[PDB]
Order: structure tokens, then sequence, then C-alpha cells
């Protein structure tokens, strides 16, 4: 059973 | 067994990295784009890839590298992409996300058939890792990509776990340890080769003899011919001309397999009682794939034993070939022809490299035609707005 | 009738009153009804012996072939039929009803005689 | 045929459009469409079940993603077999992939349109065919060392006659035909059987069709 | 027919079989 890999955040807080 | 360090040439992964782009334009175009069910490019994902500085950023790239499995172009995986998220990899963790991504083969698709197999293998040696080890391996004979000549190196280290095996295997791990030692066994040139192949078909020949046939091959690169055992004595039979062999694994597993079917037959209720899972469920679901006119595996029994007895004896005869040191004759193979063979793929390394950069720069002018294309359009459409 | 598709097809219509069956060999579209339009008749066949005995078949062979050359298909028992008169060899199906009776006749006989016994 | 007092219908013409703009649109995915429940044999899109003769198969077997994804390249240049063909044919039958675009719908990837080459009792055509019944539950793959085994072929003559009597009657026919026309030789009139070769049933049609020649 | 089309027919039918027969009779007697 392969579960899918959560939703990430990938926005950084220098721009 | 171990690898000289010689092929580590982190100077070329060090021009790999050209592009240098933040990772938030990247992922926020590819998001909006997937959200517009649009297909992207295989260049996109790879400057995310080369932009990996961070364990945190390499769980964004395996996310991207699983939905872009499930992009429109997944097909279009560029040999280097997935090499430059493997260089990515060993350098932080080396151990997880790898071996998570290959044994998730069919999810995300990386399929790396090339030196990285050893490159991976390699590290896993240096970090004295063995379970892990077996299972690479073992999802190597998946993807059968025992090709390149150091294919030895990868020989050695299932050998290594069947000196240190001691357990009563199961259906699985019987039909695996054969698997990954028959076609991997392709070493005419020696005899541990030719050993090795021998221990995989006995292993084989127990599967096939004991409970059925049909799932040697149901999801392995195998052959569905019955009459295993009989493939291996065969093997025997080439020694009329051969000088060399193991024959001290074989003989030894052989006898196993002579020990098994010989109490087998006379006590049935003491080997043949152990499947008690499902009587009606398995009667009403059976499937003969043999043929009446094919010869019953089981009546084979009694002439597998004639043949075998006479053939040892000859072989010691002549052969001269009987001893346990394949376990160190496979070590200084790999621990001195190997930095041969591995100043061979040195130069291949750099074709490949090579190659890889003359792609990229032809996907990066190929881009960028069609972006003045598309903009010399929009200008001239703006500047002259003609339409029906 | 216009119809979407159909072959051309070489068939027997019924015909005549109850109890009296009487077969035309016609050659019409698929799709039209038995005993619809129809583009030539081509023979007849009586299913009931007369007073000499024979089941009386007419059949048009210059036409006949003429229809199969133009690709029309022909259906079961017309294939019996010809396969009969020799036009075309005896039907597979013809010959298996065949030993079949043979079969069943000869358990009929052996069944007959043990029980006599 | 037409009449002076003809109405120009419209609706008919706007509920064309619509019906094919909304199928297009619509188009069913091939994973929704082929999916399949394993226990009560029933096909959940189509709400068809499957015959009994074909129940054995599916649980015993895999189609051909199911073996192709787990492959480099989706598997191009390998050599794919069909059960099918293993029970009844002696003589090796397998396929040659060129090309392979699967679906992205499946979570799994099992599904998808491929071509290749075909190669039939021995018999290899040098034009590539998408390949027919993927979705069968009974493909095999062939190991790269017996690539070679299978791949080695005998080629043995037919023995089928040439040439066969005609019926009967419709020798008959000939021979009166002949000699009311003068032609009296009397050598037996014979059938060219060579132009009627027929290809086994199992043997996959050409699913594209045939344009003007 | 060789015996080997036999075999290969009884396993592609198998569980739903039937009883095979030899070659017809020449001749049919009358009851
Ligand atoms: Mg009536
Ligand atoms: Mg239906």
């Amino acid at each position: 059973a392969f579960q899918p890999p959560p939703k990430p955040v990938i926005v950084d807080k220098r721009r | 067994c171990l690898l000289s360090a010689a092929y580590v040439d982190s100077h070329k992964w060090e021009a790999r990295d050209k592009e240098d782009c933040h990772l938030a334009d990247l992922a926020s175009l590819m998001d909006k784009t997937y959200e517009r069910k649009l297909p992207v490019s295989s260049l996109t994902i790879s400057r995310f890839v080369d932009n990996i500085a961070s364990r945190e950023d390499i769980d964004h790239a395996e996310y991207y590298l699983y939905k872009f499995r499930h992009s429109p172009n997944c097909w279009y995986l560029r040999d280097w992409t997935i090499h430059t998220w493997i260089r990515q990899c060993l350098k932080y963790g080396a151990q997880d996300k790898a071996l998570y991504t290959l044994k998730n083969k069919v999810q995300y698709g990386i399929f790396p058939d090339n030196y990285t197999f050893n490159l991976l293998m390699d590290y896993f040696i240096k970090k004295e890792n063995y379970k892990d080890a077996l299972s690479v391996v073992f999802e190597i004979m998946m993807q059968e990509a025992f090709e390149v000549p150091s294919t030895q190196l990868l020989s050695l280290y299932v050998l290594y776990h069947c000196l240190a095996e001691k357990t009563d295997l199961s259906w699985e791990e019987e039909r695996n340890f054969g698997a990954s030692l028959l076609l991997p066994g392709l070493k005419q040139k020696n005899s541990v080769g030719l050993s090795s192949q021998l221990y995989g078909y006995a292993l084989l020949g127990k599967v096939e003899l004991q409970q059925g046939l049909r799932a040697v091959y149901c999801n392995m690169p195998l052959l569905w011919q019955p009459g295993y055992l009989h493939r291996a004595l065969q093997v025997m039979e080439k020694v009329a001309s051969s000088p060399e062999d193991g024959q001290l694994c074989g003989e030894a597993l052989d006898v196993l397999d002579r020990v098994l079917k010989a109490v087998t037959a006379p006590a049935q209720g003491t080997s043949e009682e152990q499947p008690q899972e499902g009587e009606e469920s398995q009667r009403s679901e059976e499937l003969v794939e043999q043929l009446d006119v094919e010869e019953t595996e089981q009546s084979k029994l009694p002439q597998y034993l004639e043949r075998f007895e006479a053939l040892r004896s000859k072989l010691q005869a002549l052969g001269k070939v009987e001893s346990e040191s394949l376990l160190t004759l496979s070590t200084q193979l790999a621990k001195a022809q190997l930095p041969t063979c591995e100043a061979e793929d040195i130069a291949v390394y750099e074709q490949r490299l090579q190659q890889w950069h003359g792609e990229r720069v032809r996907l990066i002018q190929r881009e960028q035609e069609q972006r003045e294309r598309a903009r010399q359009d929009y200008e001239a459409r703006r500047a002259a707005k003609a339409s029906a | 009738r216009a119809y979407r598709g159909g072959h051309l097809t070489i068939r027997l219509a019924l015909g005549g009153c109850t109890n009296r069956p009487f077969y035309r060999i016609v050659a019409a579209h698929s799709k039209c009804p038995r005993d619809g339009r129809f583009v030539e008749q081509l023979g007849s066949y009586d299913p009931l012996p007369n007073s000499h005995g024979e089941k009386l078949v007419a059949l048009n062979f210059d036409r006949i072939r003429h229809w199969i050359g133009c690709g029309a298909h022909l259906s079961k028992p017309v294939e019996k039929l010809l396969g009969l008169s020799g036009f075309y060899p005896l039907h597979p199906m013809m010959i298996t009803n065949a030993e079949r009776l043979r079969r069943k006749r000869a358990r009929e006989v052996l069944l007959a005689s043990q029980k006599t016994d | 045929m037409a009449r002076k007092k003809v109405r120009p219908r419209l609706i008919a013409e706007l509920a064309r459009r619509v019906r094919a703009l909304r199928e297009q649109r619509e188009r069913p995915r091939d994973s929704q469409r082929y999916a399949l429940d394993y226990e009560t044999m029933m096909r959940p899109h189509s709400g068809n079940r499957l015959p009994m003769r074909a129940w054995a198969d599916v649980r015993h077997e895999s189609r051909l993603l199911q073996l192709l994804n787990r492959l480099p390249l989706f598997g191009l240049g390998r050599l794919v077999t069909r059960k099918s063909w293993l029970w009844q044919h002696d003589e090796p039958c397998y396929w040659r992939l060129t090309r392979v675009r699967p679906d992205y719908a499946a979570e799994n990837l099992d599904h998808g349109k491929a071509w290749g080459i075909l190669t039939f009792k021995g018999k290899t055509e040098s034009e590539a065919r998408e390949i027919e019944q993927v979705m069968y539950h009974d493909w095999r793959l062939v190991p790269k060392h017996e690539e070679e085994a299978f791949t080695a072929f005998t080629l043995v003559p037919e023995d089928t006659p040439l040439s066969v009597p005609y019926p009967p009657l419709l020798r008959a026919m000939i021979l009166a035909q002949r000699q009311k026309y003068g032609d009296t030789s009397t050598e037996e009139p014979m059938l060219n059987l060579e132009r009627a070769r027929i290809d086994p049933w199992d043997y996959p049609a050409k699913l594209e069709a045939k344009t003007k020649t | 027919p060789p015996e080997r089309e036999l075999s290969r027919l009884r396993r592609l039918y198998q569980g739903r079989l039937r009883e095979e027969s030899g070659p017809p009779p020449e001749l049919m007697p009358e009851v």
C-alpha cells in the first residue's frame, strides 16, 4: 500500500 | 569486498549545476500549470532538482517527482535529471530517500539504469550498510540492469549474505535469492559466476518442486518453462570441457534439496502437511498449467537422483575445482580487476556527462527561441489587432 | 426503407399456411423483414414430401453465383441446401450431425439389446 | 425530394453540435473506463459482467501495462508475449514494442495504448501496428537471457495441397461447357487453393482502417 | 486427432469438459 506524499509548501520568506 | 574511491569526480558534478534559479518561482510555475492540467518539460523539474540545498528541499522534489510521473510528459525523463537527483540525495541522506524512490518504482519511475547503481551501492558499502544493500540489489534485478562490466561488484554482495544467512527461508525469500543470483550471474569468465547460477537453480527447483511453478515468474523476468532441476544438471554436464567450478555451495544446496525431497515423498504427513490455509478455495481456483503429455516433476525425482549422483563423482576426477574460496576469490575481483573496469567507465562517464551538457544547451536554446517567437508574435498581434 | 447498414444475404423466406411451410430462396438486405422487400427471388424449397416422396428444390444457378460473386452472405440452411445439391461442399455441421445420429443410434441399438438379454 | 413549404429546423443542428461538443469534452479516460472489480467481475463504468471463461485469467495474470510500468523507458524495444498464443501455439509469438504512451489518470499507471511489431508463428511484418487487446489479463514479459531462445525459429514448409477437386455438380458444369464449345480435353478441373490463405482467428486485426488505394 | 492436441484442449476447457467419443460406426443397424 503506497501513500502519496503530503502537499508541501515551497514559498520562501525572502521574496 | 570494496570499491576504490577513484570513481568519485565531484568536480564534474559542480559543472552540472548551471541554472541557479529560485525554487519558489519554479514550484509556483509548475503548480499553476498542473492546476490547468497542462504539460510541462523535463527542464523545469531538473532546474528544481539542481537547486536543492536542504533536506526539506528534497522532500519537495520527491513530491514533484511523484507528480511529474503523473504529468503528461512522464516518459520524457532525461537521464541526467534522475542522475542529478541521485547526487543531491547522496550529499545529505544517501540512505533513505533514494531507496524509498527505488522501492516505489512505479510511483516515481526514476529507473537509473546507469553506473549510478554502482555509485549508490558503493556509498552503502562505505557506510557499512547491508540490509538496505540487499533490497536495492533485488530491485536492480527487477529492472534487470546487470549489463555493465562492473556487474561483478553487484554479484559479490549477494554472495556475501549467502554466507551470512542461516534461516529457514520463506516462499518469497527463496525466489528472490535465486532470481538475484541466476540473472546477475553471467561471468562465464570466472567459475564463481557459474557456481552462483547452479546455486540459484537449486533454490528455484526447491520452489518449483514443493508448492508450484506459477509464482516463480509472476512478478520477475524468469522463464515459465518447468523443470528447473534439469536446467541445473546441464550446467554440471558442461564440465566435460570447462575446467572451472565452485561446486562447494552448489553441492551443499543440492543435498538440501535431495534431503527435502527424499523425506517429502515417504513422509507425506511431515513435510507435505504444511499447506493448510484453504481446501475448498484451492480446488475451485486450481489452475493446471502443465499438459497431460508433460511428465510430472514428482516422477522425475528418481530420474534426477540417478543422473545427479554419477555427475558429482565424475567432475571431481578432472575438474580439480572444489573450494569455499569463492567468497574470497570473488572478493579479489573487485579489489583488483574492478579498478581497471572502474577506469573503463571513467571515459564513458565523461561521454555521458558531455552528452547531457549538449542536450541541456539544446533544451535551453529550444525554449528561448520560442520565447522570442511568442513575444514577436504577441507584439505583432497587438501592434496590428486583426480578428474576425 | 433506408437502413444504416446491413449486408446482402441469401436466405429462406417462410410462406404458406399453418402446418404447411414453404420456403422461398430470396436475396435481400439483412436489415429488412423476413417477408419484406427483396432484390431478386432465386428459387423455392418445398419442405413436405409429395406423393412421389420428393422434396422439391429450385435453384437459379447462374444468378446464385452472380450474387455470391458480388459479396452476398449465406445463412446456415441455404449452405446446407446448396451442399446437398453439390454446388458447395458438404457443410461441416451437416456431417457432424450425421455422425451424432449414428452414435445415438448405436447407443439405442446396444441399449435395446442389453435389456433384451 | 423537397416541397415548397420547407421549414428551416435549427434545434436539430443545435443539438448535434452540443452533443458532439459534450462527448469530446467529457471523453472518458482509459483508467476509469476499464477499471474492474475483481470480486463481482462487474465493470463499474459500462455495467458489464465478464464471461465466466475469462474469470480465471483475470485473477491469475496481469495486463500489458501492469508488467510494462516497471521498465526504464516503458520497455521500448522489448519483446512481449501473450498467454493465449503460448497455450495453443508451440511456435513463439511475440511483440517488439515501438512506442507506448500510458494515461496519467490511473494512480498506479496500469493503462495506456501501445504500438509494436508483429511476429506470428515466426513470420515478421515490416510495419508497425497498434497493439489490440491490451486490457486483457493474459500478457507476459520474456527475460533478457531468454530473448534469443524464443527469437530463434525453425522454418517448417507447408504441406497443404495447392489444388483440390471441384464440388461434384459444379464440376459437371465445367465439363459440360467445354464439351459444348468444342474443348474435348479430359483433364480434370482443379481449384487453385493459393489465393485463399486464411489467417488464424487469434491473429489480431488492423485497428486502423484502410484508405483508398 | 493427435494426442498432443487432445491434451491442449483438455487444459483449455478444463472443468467444463465432457466425455469424449471414438470413431463413429460405419453402418447404423435397424431397431
Ligand atoms: Mg401465416
Ligand atoms: Mg456488452
